[PDB]
């Protein structure tokens, strides 16, 4: 006969305070006096134990919530929320189908919904209930995942639009404006990359996930040295991150330190030896420390790391020319001509090992597969004119 | 430092909140008294206190926990003190001079009635400071009442699609009323005229922990440690972040200046008064404070009170006075990379012959392993490890078995021990394993016990096998330890 709900307003105030100790022991005690039933100290324990890392007794607990009130759509929104924060996301999907029989007027079922069917590989309900989602309330995160869905799926030509959108509005989410200027730089636009960047690092300016992306951009175009200040930024942040390493010592090999480049790249490559960029680039300036036998090993490695490349079979090819193996070379260069088909410096450089091998007759097939692939490099230049003049 | 020190106390055990804690004229003669309903030490014992000055004139006990407390002016004819309207249960304790002088009860629901946790005071025609006011109860089943001057009779009912946790009230009820309402599931409603139905919503993400009104701007306080600020149409215009959790928010003020600026308990022992968008006047200490209220204490227009987590209580007097580490490299990797420049050729044949060398080592060993299948890691998924425990004659032996696939049982399997019966005695040397379920490890346990009188370690060997078949599916060894007999 006591009021059933004497206590709610209590119980929130120290839950949303982030207590969860007084907030606990108003629980127990409302529980011990009402015999349960309250709906409220079964909800707020519940989400203090999701808190924690325990979603298993939340679970229990939001089943028992669901069972008080079994027409309330919070309650099997927030059991199958807890089903998804485990791995099933089937059942997430047939409980938030009953939540949305009960109210068919909330994003955050689509949301979840559309997240679920991402995580079950199915891109066309997924795709339309984020699309719902976006209709009945836009939120970031709605955005965030339909991104990752034309990304996943397809191509940028779907995604630049979205995340375009997204940032639109409410400019300031750091993720929104550093993917999209992921996104730019993953297709040829280099300007508007370095924008979206510089806009991020305005409010964030040591923000890892973007000073790499922009120190990377810098070191294509020369001027490696504002790249190796933007790594200075965050250096110590992350002390041990193959990929900061591995841009760093590109930096040092930008700029002819060779030994202060191997050894950088060295220390990224021990910290991941499974990494073909940083094998592919330790096998690289092997090459022009003219070493020729770690290269050979290093490029072999990241061959069998991503074998459908055709610059590690050149650079192998080139590593087989300096170490007594032309027949070796010969089929590498093979491989690499097969495997590439839009880097002319492969050909150019099977020619010089035909010419050099005394033949001048395939010498020429590859000079003129070069010249139908075909244009910056200042040294492929000249040697493009005198195998040809010579030939 | 703008803050003027006026009293800092540790003995009060003050447990109030930021909404059931109001200053206002008592007893006329402009001395303005502080009443808070203040809990038990813990929450168990109700009981509403009054402050004049520094020293404490008066507690006395209430029936249950008030959820809130607000003064207000039930009507003008000969103005005395504003009455004291605290919220508890479904009943609203009215009290005149600070005495109990009126019992609103709520109407009841068709019995299941409802409690009420917000309550807030609405300004009626003047909103001077001898304006009459009227309440607004924020029922915990949910809805709005807006009530009478004097607490007798309801003047509307507003509908709300969640329970509200903090309530805001701007301007006058009659012709320009703005009610935003921050409930549990985390939004701020706003109420306007002629709407039953908000239709004007914004969520924060977070539960909002705080709501103090801006003359333009609505400032919300997330559970997500920062500060938003809205508009009244539902347009959020900034957003303010916090070093730590939020506690408290009240206002702070000043008509002399014009300064009114939300407040800020933060949970890192700190307090920062925020206008629009910049910090000042952040003070300190000596522990968290839960709760804080700025008006005309005592005798002064700026005073502030502050009540500690753990009790006690600190009230301020405001002056009118306002470069990497690339490694080195030695001569040791000169000499080091000249040799590999001068003799490369030689280098990568021998180690390519190596490499051919240790394949075929390899796969030898590789095969050995097959043939006496004594790989506990091996179509027929499978993963076994076997764990001992213990010193003395007695040891624990755990067998550690997985099946390791997608969803297959594994039916018919056996465990057989391999020992010499001279050193150890094992009662059940051979047993059958359980249903073995894809994703569980399976503890199956056994003695072992030395029995040699001199310490002697002899290895174990374990086979897991079929029962139609006779070569192991898998094994494992254990080297048992020293005996530390008697």
């Amino acid at each position: 006969f006591p009021i059933l709900e004497k206590q709610n307003w209590l119980i929130h105030l120290y839950y949303i305070q982030k207590d969860y100790e007084a907030c606990k022991a108003v629980i127990k005690e409302q529980l011990q006096e009402t015999h349960g039933l309250c709906e409220y100290a079964i909800y707020v324990q519940a989400l203090i134990f999701r808190l924690e890392g325990n979603i298993q007794e939340s679970l229990r607990l939001f089943q028992m919530c669901a069972f008080l009130s079994p027409q309330c759509a919070d309650n099997l929104k927030q059991v199958a929320r807890s089903l998804f924060l485990l791995g099933k996301h089937k059942a997430a999907i047939e409980v938030y189908n009953e939540a949305a029989k009960l109210n068919q007027k909330d994003w955050e079922i689509c949301h979840n919904l559309g997240v679920c069917y991402i995580y079950l590989k199915q891109f066309d309900k997924a795709q339309d209930q984020l699309h719902n989602a976006l209709h009945l309330n836009r939120h970031d995160l709605t955005y965030i995942m339909l991104g990752k869905i034309f990304l996943l799926k397809g191509d940028l030509d779907k995604a630049i639009e979205i995340y375009k959108k997204a940032v639109e509005f409410s400019p300031e989410n750091t993720e929104l404006l550093t993917t999209l200027g992921l996104l730019y730089l993953q297709l040829g636009i280099y300007q508007k990359a370095f924008e979206h960047l510089g806009n991020t690092l305005t409010y964030d300016p040591t923000n890892y996930k973007a000073i790499l992306a922009a120190g990377s951009m810098m070191q294509t175009h020369g001027d490696f040295d504002v790249a190796l200040t933007k790594y200075k930024v965050v250096a110590c942040a992350v002390i041990e991150s193959p990929p900061l390493w591995n841009n760093i010592g590109m930096c040092f090999f930008g700029k002819k330190k060779y030994v202060a480049a191997i050894s950088c790249l060295k220390r990224a490559n021990y910290l991941a030896p499974l990494d073909w960029k940083i094998l592919y680039n330790l096998g690289l300036v092997h090459l022009t420390m003219q070493q020729y036998a770690s290269a050979f090993h290093f490029l072999s490695a990241a061959i069998n790391f991503q074998p459908k490349m055709g610059e590690l079979y050149m650079l192998l090819a080139v590593a087989l020319t300096n170490l007594e193996d032309s027949e070796n070379a010969k089929r590498a260069y093979e491989e690499a001509v097969r495997l590439d088909k839009c880097n002319p410096l492969v050909n150019l450089n099977y020619a010089v090992l035909l010419y050099n091998q005394g033949e001048k007759r395939d010498a020429l097939a590859q000079y003129q597969e070069m010249e139908k692939k075909v244009s910056s490099s200042l040294e492929f230049d000249p040697e493009m004119v005198e195998v040809a003049q010579k030939l | 430092s703008k803050w003027l020190d006026s009293l800092s106390d540790s003995m009060a055990n003050i447990h109030t909140f930021s909404a059931c804690l109001a200053l206002a004229d008592f007893h006329g003669d402009g001395e303005y008294k502080l009443a808070m309903g203040d809990l038990g030490p813990d929450g168990r014992q109700p009981r509403l206190k009054v402050l004049k000055g520094h020293t404490l004139v008066s507690q006395k006990p209430l029936p249950d926990l008030p959820a809130a407390a607000v003064t207000f002016l039930m009507a003008s004819h000969e103005p005395r003190t504003p009455a004291l309207a605290i919220a508890s249960g479904p009943c609203v304790y009215v009290y005149k001079n600070l005495k109990p002088y009126f019992k609103f009860s709520l109407p009841s629901l068709p019995r299941r009635q409802t409690v009420i946790t917000t309550m807030t005071t609405l300004k009626k025609n003047l909103a001077d400071e001898d304006a009459v006011s009227c309440l607004v109860l924020g029922t915990e089943n949910k809805e709005l009442l807006v009530l009478d001057p004097e607490a007798f009779t309801i003047l509307a009912k507003m509908s709300l699609p969640s329970v509200p946790a903090f309530l805001e009230a701007s301007g006058q009820f009659d012709v320009e009323f703005r009610l935003a309402a921050a409930c549990r599931n985390g939004s701020i409603y706003i109420l306007r005229r002629d709407s039953k139905r908000p239709k004007y919503c914004i969520e924060l993400g977070a539960q909002p922990v705080g709501l103090v009104g801006v003359h333009k701007v609505l400032v919300v306080g997330s559970n997500q440690d920062s500060l938003h600020g809205f508009t009244y149409k539902g347009k959020r215009l900034w957003t303010v972040q916090m070093p730590a959790a939020i506690l408290a928010m009240n206002l702070l003020e000043q008509h002399s200046r014009g300064l009114q600026a939300v407040m800020a308990a933060l949970a890192n022992e700190e307090v920062r008064i925020y206008h629009d968008k910049v910090l000042l006047n952040v003070i300190r200490t000596p522990e968290a404070v839960t709760s804080l209220c700025f008006g005309r204490y005592g005798r002064e227009d700026n005073t502030l009170i502050m009540t500690t987590l753990g009790g006690g209580l600190i009230i301020k007097i405001l002056k009118r006075t306002a470069k990497l580490n690339v490694p080195r490299k030695t001569r040791l990797y000169v000499d080091q990379t000249l040799r590999e420049r001068e003799a490369g050729t030689a280098m990568h044949r021998t180690f390519q012959a190596d490499l051919y060398l240790l394949r075929l080592r390899a796969a030898r060993a590789y095969v050995q392993a097959l043939e006496s299948s004594l790989s506990p890691v091996s179509r027929e998924p499978l993963k076994l490890h076997a764990v001992v425990q213990g010193l003395g004659p007695t040891f624990k032996l755990t067998l550690h078995l997985q099946n390791t696939s997608t969803a297959r049982p594994i039916l018919g399997l056996v465990v057989c021990f391999l020992y010499n019966e001279v050193l150890y005695a094992l009662p059940r040397a051979f047993f059958k394993v359980p249903l073995l379920v894809p994703g569980l490890n399976y503890p199956l346990e056994t003695f072992v016990k030395s029995l040699s009188d001199k310490g002697i370690s002899d290895i174990i060997k374990v086979l897991v096998l079929r029962e139609g078949q006779s070569t192991p599916l898998l094994s494992a060894h254990i080297n048992m330890p020293m005996s530390e007999g008697l």
